[PDB]
RNA sequence: ACUGAACUCCUCACACCCAAUUGGACCAAUCUAUCACCCUAUAGAAGAACUAAUGUUAGUAUAAGUAACAUGAAAACAUUCU
């Protein structure tokens, strides 16, 4: 017989029991917002060949925003919403070529988990998270699991890659999956309009693998590369990632830096194991702002 | 269909009309639909002239003897099913109150010896004599199941009954057999059986209530 | 030694087990009747002390054997493996009804009886284990309570928390083989006897034997191991699916030797916790 | 035409010695010519054929097919059978042994097709056969651990001989 | 076929060379027809040669049924309990005289494919080959790319 | 691709869908308890509650009985709804009527539904009631909420 | 297209009796508490559904008979009541249905 | 140098690997003659032998539980509504 949190639960606790978890739910967030006042793992400056973390974030939407040419950019917002470092695995561990941290974003009712997952966040002092991503990473850049990550990890004018699930479009026919030209609509054309053609040859008496065909079209993992930041929001932690992000709103993406050969030693100002609050130097403004963005509350411009 | 009255109601409306026929020939019959009086266990020499006018050698003392050998020999063709044998020593009102509860399971009675003689109590009379002989006897039961696991009495044990087996006789060649069995009401009640036993109580419609 | 102790006592528990069957007359018959609201009016003609409540839910369906825990013999509450007397009124008593006020005190003193059971064969020959009784605490105190007495090499111990795990290894152990919890309502003479080597047991006995206006005691049996305690019990010990001894507490007006008291906390099969739920239920466990 | 099930219920065994352990009960039943196919009515038979009788008659109440409702009616009857003609004391305790499916005599009616031609359709009937065992349900079988996975390996390498030689 | 058919390994009854020879019949069984033209040879095997037979072997007791058969038979019991029925029917004197020969000299074990042409209980006299023998001991035991 | 898509289709086109619902909410504004196929119910609940919205809108609002003279086939009904039903609900916001599962039709085991408006004259349903207080997991969960009612 | 051999009852009986095509052991079955029979988890019990069924058909039997034709919705509100009742203080200005059999145990 | 056939030798036994055609030795079952009598013998006879004709007829498969087929709604099953 299988059951659920909620079937042997009177009506005065239910209420109970949903408002006591979800007082340990910020509970534990809230005691972790000093990292650097527990034991950090030693901090290292940035060296040539560094790798640093990357970020999970629920993409919000897309707003237009205006650079001083006078040149309308679309720009999605993506909000980092409860991500923290969940584990670290050494390259011995790993046997790949790098060392992992493991990051989990966007804290999710412990109810519905496993129970192998549920003791994972128990020894770690968090609640549950949704997607829980595997980040690349050198022997500097290493935090302690258990940290959490804001989105001043990134800093305007800098290149990011963003990974998510493409929006779902089930099974989809060869015209729209692969853009197949179809046959003519009249002058006969019974019962074409929307087929695929030849398969294959005569000679071969097969199909080829990789051959395209209708099938299940999107859901699957892509990645954009090279998108700017326009600009940082450290109240509300949103980055404002230039383009359009694969899937839909409210998923969860995982934004990390550019593996692009252009923007791979413009890591040098950014801040490298990840962004402490915590180290108070120089505190950041409500908004950081690329040096082309007219910001709201500008004057209006002009090209004299 | 349950009764015979059901039965008609529903050939008139079905529209079978079956027609009553005559036929010449009829169901012999050779007992009784049980007791002619019913003997009340705790004077009639009239109905042993009239056995005695259509047989004309037939003793009221030596009958005990002959009542025990044909209840015991009807006992023992239980233990084999020999339904040739039930046949000519039991009359056919008591043929299917024996046999048919025991079908399809084994019983090991045996008798043993009696405790007091047996006696002939009262007799009553195309026409048909009846002798209720009373018997103090001692016996064992064990019946079985299909699968031969023990249902009812132990083997060894011997009990002891008080029986009233009223007999009877056509009267051209049939002889005197067991026709009934007399049990009053003030009798004990038998032999617990050795299952448990569950009864329903009503099986309720939804609309039906429990009161 | 506990080897021969278990020997002597299963065989006089047997003993008065087969003295209680031989007086019974050659199966007579009672008949009880169902009193509940579902399946009104149904009578159960059963033997008179062979029969037990398991037996009429036997004859109803398979779901009143799983999930009905209790039986309410004429309004008193009674074991689903205790035999029937005389003719009587049955409900069954489930985990989930409206009012389980007797399964829940039953329910808690079987786990009591379950933990005692893994005290007793925990400790290695050498040390000395001695159980005093099971104190009927609510349900809302949070623990099911035993004190128990160790020897006096075990005065400055306390257990870790791996020593904890190895209690609950051998109390899931115990609900793996499925026992039947063999209860038999004896004497005080011959509890006594039974109950003969362990001193804290014997007055336990006078408690239970005078409160009783006649001299009969319940006596439950898990398996190879007897105890007293004070009301019905649980039908097998497959019922507790959720099970953790949380803490030892040693009480703190101990002079003559330490009455040290074990907690556990434990669920039904019927009423399973979440894992965060019983992770709560735990650290209040811990009192 | 053949009706060997229903004679399987008047087996007589011999009365048994105490010095053995009790016969459990059998208790073959069927309907014929039910109204449904042959190979329907085997996702449903297979379906409770391990089960005991109580859990039987409850994935029967809940299922949607059409012989659901029909074996519910022949688990009941023979469940009713089982404590009334074949001394079963309760009637929780029995499980279902065999519970098969044979078809039955099929009817043959005309379909018509959409020219000329036409073909012959085929009024399906089928029966339904169960055992029921009184007693406990046997539990069911486990998969084989990694255990016994490796001592039939090691029992497949002893019992190797030296082959085609003395 | 082999695949099909049964085998058994070559084997005698009760090591019946060893210490002595026992004939393995004991019983031989003949329906034979008195008015029957398909025991015309077997009624001239009673006749002329049983009972030279019945004295070149006296372990085995034959059993001449003479019944009304249309078929007569020879029924061949072996020490084992096998039982060989076999037919004689319309068979001539010299046909039937090795025929019953032939079930003197065979034991009761099966006509099965015998699997090898041999039966070695003691295969080995030298001690059968493992992979240890003809592999020479290095000094101290010690095994490739071990220092101590 | 139906991403975002609440409505479902029905009937044999658009106006029938809403010719259907119209006789399943005429039903049960006069009858105040319905079977029917469980989408046909849940998809009837969102009218069958923004309409005592617009009885509330009050009997003289024209925007409000347009839209009761259309929702209502029988014309007997708009009494009922602006005299009855909407005052009746006039202290709550939401929350009108109560859709449950019944047991599959007999005839083609279709996933049935009863709704009901709360608080009719009507018996009954046989409402699917939480667990009891008493029992042993609640037990140990009342004992854990008032200690914690004993950490302020 | 037509089959170029026939399927073999080898390959007929992998395709029609692997779990997929199985039928799958159900879990929701309970007993209702009310009456005994079995019911499942959200689907609400057969038999006190039918207790409830039946019911509202006699109520809504008499109705029928106090409306008389069709289009006879009235603007009063309702009350079901059974043999021995009293109208109290609030069925003031209540539509009265008198039923005939007793208050059941279940309506309140 | 070894491997390597149905060649050749070896132990035993031999009428026992071609199409069409041709020669020969046997024979299942049936009926008849006479025997036989748990199923046969010698002869006489003939509707005298079926892994194949898009063979004929009957049964049952496969494709296949597939293609296809059907009942407007609620209800007091009086009625009303679309
Ligand atoms: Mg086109
Ligand atoms: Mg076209
Ligand atoms: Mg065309
Ligand atoms: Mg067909
Ligand atoms: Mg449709
Ligand atoms: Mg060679
Ligand atoms: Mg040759
Ligand atoms: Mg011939
Ligand atoms: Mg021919
Ligand atoms: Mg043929
Ligand atoms: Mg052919
Ligand atoms: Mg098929
Ligand atoms: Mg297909
Ligand atoms: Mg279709
Ligand atoms: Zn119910």
């Amino acid at each position: 017989s299988g059951t659920w949190w909620d079937e042997h639960l009177s009506e005065e606790n239910v209420p109970f029991i949903k408002q006591l978890v979800s007082d340990e739910d910020k509970a534990q967030l809230a005691s972790k917002l000093c990292p650097l006042k527990d034991e950090p793992w030693p901090i290292h400056p940035w060296e040539p060949g560094s790798f640093r973390v990357g970020l999970i974030a629920l993409k919000l939407g897309m707003m237009p925003l205006w650079t001083k040419d006078g040149q309308k950019h679309v720009v999605t917002l993506l909000q980092v919403q409860d991500c923290h470092v969940l584990k670290y695995t050494s390259k011995e561990n790993c046997n790949g070529k790098m060392a992992t941290l493991s990051v989990g974003g966007k804290t999710v009712s412990r109810f519905r988990k496993a129970t192998s997952i549920l003791e994972f966040y128990r020894e770690l002092g968090l609640p549950p998270k949704q997607t829980v991503k595997i980040f690349n990473i050198t022997d500097n850049a290493a935090i302690k699991p258990g940290t959490p990550l804001y989105a001043a990890h990134f800093r305007p004018g800098q290149y990011v890659d963003v990974t998510a699930k493409t929006i779902g479009k089930g099974f989809q026919g060869v015209m729209k999956r692969w853009g197949f030209k179809g046959q003519p609509a009249t002058h006969g054309q019974t019962k074409t309009h929307r087929r695929p053609g030849a398969v294959a040859t005569g000679d071969i008496g097969r199909v080829w693998p990789g051959t395209k065909m209708p099938g299940k079209m999107g859901n699957i993992y892509r990645t954009e590369y090279g998108l700017k930041v326009w600009r940082i929001n450290t109240k509300h932690n949103i980055i404002y990632v230039n383009g359009s992000v694969p899937g839909h709103k409210n998923c969860l993406v995982k934004v990390k830096d550019s593996k692009l050969p252009a923007y791979k030693d413009l890591g040098k100002n950014l801040p490298f194991p990840t962004y402490f609050p915590d180290g108070d130097e120089e505190e950041l403004p409500e908004d950081l702002y690329d040096e082309n963005v007219c910001q709201p509350g500008a004057p209006s411009i002009t090209f004299a | 269909f349950k009764t015979e009255k059901e039965f008609m109601q529903h050939a008139r409306k079905a529209g079978l009309v079956i027609p009553p026929e005559k036929s010449d020939r009829s169901i012999h019959l050779a007992c009784t639909a049980g007791i002619f009086d019913a003997y009340v266990p705790p004077a009639s020499q009239v109905s042993i002239r009239r056995i005695k006018d259509y047989d004309a050698n037939f003793k009221i003392k030596d009958f005990p003897e002959k009542a025990k050998d044909i209840f015991i020999e009807a006992h023992l063709c239980l233990n084999n099913s020999d339904h040739d044998r039930l046949h000519t020593l039991v009359t056919e009102h008591c043929f299917p109150d024996m046999t048919w509860d025991i079908k399809y399971k084994t019983v090991r009675w045996s008798f043993v010896e009696s405790l007091e003689p047996s006696h002939v109590v009262q007799v009553r009379c195309n026409v048909y004599g009846q002798i209720t002989v009373r018997m103090h006897t001692r016996q064992t039961l064990a019946i079985y199941d299909r699968f031969g696991r023990l249902m009812y009495g132990q083997e060894d044990v011997p009990k002891d009954v008080l029986e009233y087996v009223v007999f009877e006789k056509q009267l051209p060649y049939g002889s005197w057999r067991m026709h009934t069995k007399i049990v009053p009401p003030w009798a004990p009640p038998k032999q617990p059986i050795l299952k448990t036993v569950m009864i329903p109580g009503p099986q309720l419609k939804p609309e039906e209530e429990y009161e | 030694s506990p080897t021969e102790l278990t020997e002597m006592r299963n065989d006089l528990f047997n003993k008065e087990k087969a003295r209680q069957l031989s007086l019974t007359p050659r199966t007579e018959k009672i008949e009880v009747k169902h009193v509940g609201k579902t399946d009104p009016g149904t009578v159960f003609v059963m033997n008179k002390n062979i029969s037990t409540p398991y037996s009429c839910a036997m004859h109803l369906s398979e779901w009143y054997c799983r999930k009905s825990i209790l039986a309410l013999v004429d309004g008193q509450p009674w074991d689903m493996y205790k035999p029937l007397t005389k003719s009587c009124e049955i409900k069954f008593l489930t985990f989930k009804d409206c009012d389980p006020g007797e399964v829940n005190k039953a329910y808690w003193r079987s786990c009591a009886m379950m933990m005692g059971c893994v005290i007793e064969r925990a400790f290695k020959d050498e040390y000395m284990v001695n159980l005093v009784r099971a104190p009927e605490v609510p349900v809302i105190s949070g623990a099911f309570c035993y004190d128990v007495v160790l020897d006096s090499k075990l005065d400055e111990w306390m257990p870790t928390k791996e020593n904890l795990r190895s209690f609950t290894k051998d109390a899931h152990a115990l609900i793996y083989k499925d026992l039947p919890f063999e209860t038999l309502e004896v004497e005080a003479k011959v509890a006594l006897e039974i109950f003969q080597h362990s001193k804290y047991k014997v007055d336990f006995i006078e408690e239970k034997a005078s409160q009783n206006p006649e001299r009969i005691v319940k006596l439950h049996r898990i398996g190879d191991f007897i105890d007293v305690s004070e009301g019905p019990l649980i039908p097998r010990t497959s019922i507790c699916f959720q099970y953790e001894v949380s803490a030892v507490h040693n009480l703190q007006p101990t002079q003559p030797s330490l009455i040290r008291r074990f907690q556990g906390v434990s669920l039904p099969v019927h009423l399973r916790a979440h894992f965060t739920i019983w992770d709560k239920l735990l650290e209040r466990s811990r009192k | 035409i053949s009706r060997k099930w229903e004679k399987k219920n008047k087996i007589v065994y011999p009365p048994q010695l105490p010095g053995e352990p009790r016969r459990p009960a059998e208790i073959y039943h069927c309907r014929r010519q039910i109204k449904y196919s042959k190979d329907k009515m085997w996702y449903l038979a297979k379906l409770i054929r391990g089960m005991s009788i109580d859990q039987a008659l409850a994935q029967l109440e809940f299922n949607d097919k059409k012989g659901a409702k029909i074996i519910k009616e022949v688990l009941l009857e023979a469940q009713d059978m089982a404590v009334r003609d074949h001394n079963v004391e309760f009637r929780s305790n029995l499980y279902i042994a065999e519970s098969t499916s044979g078809r039955g005599q099929c009817l043959k009616r005309i379909r018509y097709h959409g020219r000329g031609r036409f073909g012959i359709m085929e009024k399906v009937y089928c029966h339904y056969f169960v055992k029921l065992v009184e007693g406990p349900p046997p539990p069911p079988e486990p998969p084989k651990t990694a255990v016994a996975h490796a001592k039939e390996y090691i029992q497949q390498l002893r019992s190797r001989t030296i082959v085609h030689t003395l | 076929t082999a695949r099909g058919t049964p085998s058994r390994f070559l084997a005698s009854v009760l090591h019946n060379g060893l210490g002595r020879y026992v004939q393995q019949l004991q019983r031989l069984s003949f329906s034979v027809s008195r008015d029957g033209a398909s025991s015309r040879g077997a009624r001239e095997f009673v006749e002329r040669e049983v009972i030279d037979f019945a004295r070149r072997n006296p372990g085995v007791v034959i059993y001449v049924n003479s019944r009304p058969c249309c078929v007569p038979r020879v029924v061949a019991e072996y020490l084992n309990g096998a039982v060989r029925e076999e037919s004689i029917h319309c068979k001539s004197v010299e046909e039937i005289s090795t025929l019953v020969q032939k079930l003197a000299d065979q034991s009761g074990l099966d006509v099965i494919r015998i699997r090898k042409p041999f039966h070695t209980d003691n295969p080995s006299i030298q001690g059968q080959w493992h992979p240890f023998t003809n592999k020479p001991t290095t000094f101290r035991g010690l095994r490739p790319r071990e220092v101590q | 691709i139906s991403h975002g898509r609440v409505f479902r289709r029905m009937g044999l086109g658009p106006e029938s869908r809403i010719h259907l619902l119209r006789n399943l909410l005429t039903g049960l504004v006069r009858h105040e308890r319905i079977e029917a196929p469980w989408a046909r119910v849940d998809e009837m609940r969102g009218y069958a509650e923004k309409l005592i919205d617009y009885g509330k809108l009050g009997d003289t609002n024209e925007r409000a009985m347009r839209m009761a003279d259309f929702w209502l086939t029988e014309k007997d009904l708009i009494p009922k709804l602006f005299q009855v039903l909407a005052p009746r609900y006039k202290d709550q916001t939401g929350g009108y009527t109560r859709m449950l599962q019944i047991p599959n039709r007999s005839l083609d085991r279709a996933k049935m539904a009863v709704i009901e408006y709360k608080g009719n004259c009507l018996p009954p349903l046989p409402l699917p009631r939480r667990d009891s207080h008493l029992t042993l997991l609640n037990q140990l969960l009342q004992g854990l909420r008032q200690d914690l009612r004993q950490s302020q | 297209a037509a089959p170029k051999n026939r399927r073999t009852i080898e390959v007929n009986r992998c395709r029609r009796r692997n779990p997929q095509k199985l039928i799958k052991v159900k879990n929701n079955i309970d007993v209702c508490p009310e009456c005994g029979h079995l019911k499942q988890k959200h689907v609400l019990c057969a038999y006190c559904y039918e207790k409830v069924c039946k019911e509202t058909a006699e109520i809504r039997r008499q109705i029928g008979k106090q409306e008389g034709g069709p289009f006879k919705a009235p603007t009063i509100e309702t009350v079901v009541l059974y043999t021995g009742e009293t109208p109290s203080e609030q069925d003031q200005g209540k539509r009265i249905i008198e039923r005939d059999r007793k208050r059941p145990s279940w309506f309140t």
